[PDB]
RNA sequence: UCAUUAAGUUGGGCACUCUAACGAGACUGCCGGUGAUAAACCGGAGGAAGGUGGGGAUGACGUCAAAUCAUCAUGCCCCUUAUGACCUGGGCUACACACGUGCUACAAUGGAUGGUACAACGAGUCGCGAGACAGUGAUGUUUAGCUAAUCUCUUAAAACCAUUCUCAGUUCGGAUUGUAGGCUGCAACUCGCCUACAUGAAGUCGGAAUCGCUAGUAAUCGCGGAUCAGCACGCCGCGGUG
RNA sequence: ACGCGAAGAACCUUACCAGGUCUUGACAUACUCGUGCUAUUCCUAGAGAUAGGAAGUUCCUUCGGGACACGGGAUACAGGU
């Protein structure tokens, strides 16, 4: 529409000190169960506490590190040429479509509780490899096709 | 029709379990507030006037 | 149930034909009938609204009413079901 | 025997593993996980040694579990035409609430 | 115990009677803790910006008397409630009253409904037939 | 669609015709006497009718009544609304009451002018003339926003014809409608007359405000 | 294609037009890529035909449009109407081909 | 033990200005509680908003019902001499009890 | 607050709930970059609230001849032995099949384990209807209270910890069924339920696609009316979470 | 257009049909009359209707009777949802 009409903002945790726990608690809240959502998020910051026992942004910073990508796409055509002339966005939504990454594989796989698959991906998310990196390079390998801006 | 849909319920049948009651000027069916002995639709007809405390505009 | 419900005219017709005689039909009304142990072995008609169904009885049929004692519920039926 | 002896799951309570037999279940099946003193029990690969012998005739109210096949067997096949205004609708297929049959129910109601 | 100072501060069909005793921060919510009455939900933690966080600090023992609303409801009656209760006690808070508000009580919720509707922004479905 | 002035005024935003309150038989009374009233207006058959208010009491009943003039609807010297009044004790059977008040100027009225004018028509008048003639007469006689309005229906004809000379400053989508206005269907074999007479002498209608 | 809804509105169906119809519509499944529902909803009415309605819409699996058009008979009516379905896909040429319009 | 309910569909009419025909028995007496608004109840009518077809929308009515007390312990049987009279409006759910 | 313990309920304490009956409370009001000059904009402080604070309403010249011949009626038609009726049950809801159509599931956030705390919550001493109770519950057995700012409703759910089923057509998933009972009414199949119980089908996340969702907004949880002897997932409003 | 009129028609409620089913019409305003308190309650049969009988109707003001019009002879036409 129109204009910059105004965003909304949830509190940062005193917790474990992140804005991303309540922001994880925005992606993992499904029916506005905030307390089961923050079990699975304080019960994550526990698989770090059994895995390593360290800070939760070692492993959580590290997962925004691998889940924050540098470009992302855009539809531009002239007449149905579409090219995809790429942006990069700001890190509250870059850091946003991360919390659409961690909460997909750490939603969709079937294994025993939700602090099971999202130990899966939350631990694997320790061992910092696999999805999510691919999960940014299947758009960072598009920019060499990305290279035209606003050409012909 | 008028009068079997109007005066039938006036005269006495068996019981709540036949005659059904509805407002007296037309006989109309069911939605009625017999908590106001009216029906909606013909209360309705009324409420181009309205003498209640609730606030016309449709709220 | 408790509280039982039961004809009452052709209930005069179950010690109007028990005592007397076992055969005829009746131009009859009920959705509001049974049927007792005594009343097996008889001929009773059923108000569809156009037949009063010539139906005797068993001892199966069990103390319903003559709504539901022959499904004259009438719906042809044959032609595309199931 | 055996009633009980039949086709035993581990890693239940006797009650899920009862529900599991055709039959007896949450009010009965509890009411001799209690008779028979069992309460979950299992979860462990093995019932018991001799609550089993408690439990055949324990377990053996239910009259019975072939005839709940010959009790829906011996009920509704003399109940066939009673009517047959529900009993035709039962076998043919319909579910005989005196259910609206227009579009829906319709696994059992056959598409 | 003594008498009051006049908190009447709340939100959303709560009712926040906090009971005022200048103290030392100690919270006792309907002489209860208010994770015995809401438990818990984090919510606890914003008693503070209402309260304890709150200029950094304000420390009196609020025995806080509320019903009505739930985990933001009477939460916001935490907010308007014990902030505005903290202003009763010491007025010299509302740095923080235009800092960041705390007040206004502004009662954001659903419409006056159109009947027919749902939720009044919501139908039950259209395709096209 | 076309919102209705009074249609939002005379419930709460005016003040009720029923302007009277009860504790439990409230609509009972209130539309049985909707009936009476209906009762008034079709046995002044040979007067005038302007308004009128029946009213539940402390007294169980004070019917409320407004007449268009005195002189000639009240009675030969005023007892046809009182031994017509004592033949509503005779319907309805209770203490029953007179209130002989003239609506001032009726030539202001939504109810004489239109209806009148809708008499003449049943009298076969040039709808035009008369549009221009009647509200000519009231916007004459002040009426700081004034219109009306007539449907068709001659011998198997469409809905409505025009409107002439509706006109007037009435804000009607405003809340400043301060409007007596009304409405008719003359039944005839050629069709009917819908009228619908807006007036607006008075500036400012809430009715609902009191310390 | 797949799916109709015949529907003679106040005259009963006879389907030698209507598969008159179900072949003009045919030549819509000439001018097709998915069929993806359509509805006929015509009306006739009294004192010897002083008009002939008909309809058919067409949700389309991208576009919907439907037809409530008029002749004399009813029969010219499915004639330049199923003929004005013809003459609007070829309003719906380059409305659905040329995506590009340069 | 005078209690005086101006029960009320709504008070903010004219019945608000009952309030001083009852004020002839507050004078006349003492020790008066006066004017006790009380917690309006509320009521519910949802209509269609056309005849028969075509609902797209319907109409709502919310007959509320604003009410008042006045508390006064002493009877003081003059102002029982000014009971007699209530002037306003014919018909108000007024209740003046002990 | 004198509390001073069935207790918010008291001989009482009184604005404390603010109770709703009232006024004042945010009007570019003020300021800066401004705007051709203005209307305005951008923002700031104040301001509880800031730019018509927010939410309903307010359907206009006019369109759709569509709906209202079952409120309302004229043209004519059957209007008088008939399309006007009294009774009686069966249809009206029936089902090969498409879309209208919400909830329930497929699951571990579930499902059992318990004890919460909440707005609502309107009809009513006409009726709602206790901790008096046979209970599996319908309902009795009692109806206490109940002209409601009394009372039974009104003690709603998630968050709470407790155990497991932590993996699967699954303590499943609830299609029926057969019943075995109660409530309603003169009567529960057509043409209401509800409470068991036993068997407990699909179903392991949903083509093409569609629609809705930028704030308490989706999502979500409850309450009442709503009709009414009986009978409401979607059916009005209100709010509990978010 | 489809949680649509119809936010509850168990069913005579219902629109409409079947059957019993009458024709001053059930419901009717209508001219006229031997003339009146219409009672409710029944009993008989019948599916109930609907028929028969019992007390259930033989004038409330100067008296026709208004009043219950009683029940009829009948223009009149309500009663098609």
């Amino acid at each position: 529409r129109k204009n910059r009409a105004p965003k909304r903002e949830v509190l940062a945790d005193p917790m474990y000190n992140s804005i991303v726990v309540t922001r994880l608690i925005n992606r993992v809240m499904l029916d506005g169960k905030r307390g089961v959502a923050a079990q699975i998020v304080y019960g994550a910051f526990k698989q770090i506490e059994e895995a390593t026992g360290n800070n939760p942004l070692e492993v959580f910073e590290t997962a925004m590190e691998n889940i924050m990508p540098v470009l992302e796409v855009r539809a531009r055509r002239v007449g149905g040429s579409n090219y995809q002339v790429p942006v990069e966005v700001r890190p509250e939504r870059r850091t946003t479509l991360g919390l659409r990454w961690l909460v997909t594989i750490a939603r969709n796989r079937g294994e025993h509780t939700m602090q099971d698959r999202l130990a899966k991906e939350i631990l694997d998310a320790a061992n910092n490899t696999g999805a999510a990196v691919k999960k940014r390079e299947d758009t960072h390998k598009m920019a060499e096709a990305n290279r035209a801006f606003a050409h012909f | 029709a008028k009068k079997s849909m109007v005066v039938k319920n006036q005269r006495p049948a068996k019981f709540s379990t036949q005659a059904y009651t509805r407002c007296e000027r037309c006989g109309r069916p069911h939605s009625v507030y017999r908590k106001f002995k009216l029906c909606r639709i013909c209360l309705r007809e009324l409420a181009y006037k309205g003498q209640l405390p609730g606030v016309k505009k449709a709220s | 149930k408790k509280g039982p419900f039961v004809d009452e005219h052709l209930m005069k017709k179950v010690e109007a034909q028990t005592n007397a005689e076992r055969k005829s039909v009746i131009k009859t009304w009920s959705r509001r009938s049974t049927i007792f142990p005594n009343f097996v072995g008889l001929t009773i008609a059923v108000y569809d609204g156009r037949k009063h169904v010539p139906v005797y009885v068993q001892e199966d049929m069990v103390g319903h009413k003559l709504g539901e004692f022959a499904p004259t519920r009438t719906y042809r039926g044959h032609a595309a079901d199931d | 025997a055996r009633f009980a002896g039949v086709d035993i799951p581990n890693e239940k309570r006797i009650v899920i593993s009862l529900t599991y037999v055709f039959g007896v279940g949450l009010q009965t099946s509890k009411k001799v996980l209690a008779a028979a003193g069992v309460s979950e029990d299992i979860r462990t690969k093995d019932l018991t040694s001799d609550q089993e012998d408690a439990i055949r005739r324990e377990l053996d109210g239910l009259k019975l579990e072939g005839d709940l096949r010959r009790e829906v067997s011996l009920n509704i096949k003399r109940l066939m035409e009673i009517g047959s205004y529900r009993g035709m609708r039962h076998r043919r297929g319909l579910p005989t609430r005196g259910q609206n049959t227009k579009n829906n129910a319709r696994t059992r109601k056959g598409p | 115990a003594q008498v009051q100072y006049a908190g009447t501060g709340r939100r959303k069909n709560a009712v926040a009677r906090v009971r005022l005793v200048p103290g030392t921060g100690k919270i006792t919510v309907n002489g209860r803790e208010v994770e015995s009455y809401i438990p818990h939900a984090d919510m606890r933690l914003v008693i503070n910006q209402p309260f304890a966080a709150t200029q950094t600090e304000g420390s009196y023992d609020t025995l806080v008397n509320v019903n009505g609303g739930g985990v933001s409801g009477q939460a916001g009656a935490i907010r308007h409630g014990i902030a505005r209760a903290l202003l009763q006690v010491d007025p010299d808070f509302r740095s923080a009253l235009k800092r960041a508000g705390l007040l206004t009580r502004d009662a954001r919720m659903v419409e006056r409904k159109k009947p027919g509707l749902k939720k009044a922004r919501k139908a039950s479905q259209f395709s096209k037939r | 669609q076309k919102v209705h002035p009074i249609g939002m005024r005379v419930g709460v935003i005016r003040d009720w015709d029923a302007k009277w309150y009860a504790e439990k038989e409230y609509a009972d009374y209130l539309h049985e006497d909707l009936a009476i009233r209906q009762l008034i207006q079709t046995k002044l058959a040979d007067a005038s009718v302007s308004l009128i208010e029946t009213e539940r009491a402390i007294n169980k009943v004070i019917v409320t009544l407004h007449t268009a003039k005195p002189g000639m609807v009240i009675g030969k010297s005023g007892a046809n609304v009182d031994a017509l009044r004592a033949e509503l004790n005779k319907l309805t059977g209770k203490q029953v009451h007179i209130n002989i008040v003239e609506i001032k100027k009726p030539d202001l009225d939504a109810h004489l002018v239109g209806e009148g004018i809708a008499k003449q028509l049943e009298a076969r008048i040039a709808f035009r003339r008369a549009q221009k003639q009647a509200i000519q007469r009231a916007m004459r006689a002040g009426a700081k926003g004034i219109k009306t309005q007539v449907s068709g229906r001659l011998n198997g004809a469409d809905i409505a014809r025009a409107e002439g000379y509706s006109e007037g400053t009435v804000p009607l989508h405003t809340l400043r409608a301060d409007i007596d206005y009304a409405w008719e269907e003359a039944d005839t074999t050629y069709g009917k007359l819908g009228v619908k007479v807006w007036i607006y002498r008075g500036e400012v209608l809430p009715t609902k405000k009191s310390v | 294609m797949i799916k109709f809804n015949i529907r003679g509105e106040n005259v009963e169906v006879t389907d030698a037009i209507r598969a008159y119809v179900e072949d003009k519509i045919g030549k819509l499944d000439k001018y097709f890529n998915d069929g993806h529902e359509v509805t006929a909803y015509v009306n006739l009415k009294v004192y010897t035909e002083k008009r002939a309605k008909v309809e058919v819409t067409l949700p389309a699996k991208n576009v919907t449009l439907r037809a409530e058009d008029t002749s004399q008979d009813m029969y010219s009516s499915i004639d330049f109407v199923e003929e004005k379905l013809e003459r609007q896909i070829r309003k719906y040429k380059t409305r659905m081909n040329r995506k590009p319009r340069n | 033990k005078i209690r005086i309910r101006l029960k009320a569909y709504e008070h903010r009419i004219l019945d608000a200005a009952a309030e001083k025909i009852v004020e002839t028995a507050k004078r006349t007496n003492a020790e008066v509680s006066g004017p006790i608004p009380l917690p309006t109840d509320r009521s519910v009518y949802t209509v269609i908003r056309a005849t028969h077809k075509y609902k797209d929308s319907r109409e709502q009515f919310e007959m509320r019902t604003h009410k008042r007390l006045i508390d006064i312990i002493e009877p003081t049987q003059k102002t029982v001499d000014s009971l007699m009279k209530l002037d306003l409006p014919s018909g108000v759910n007024i209740e003046i009890k002990l």
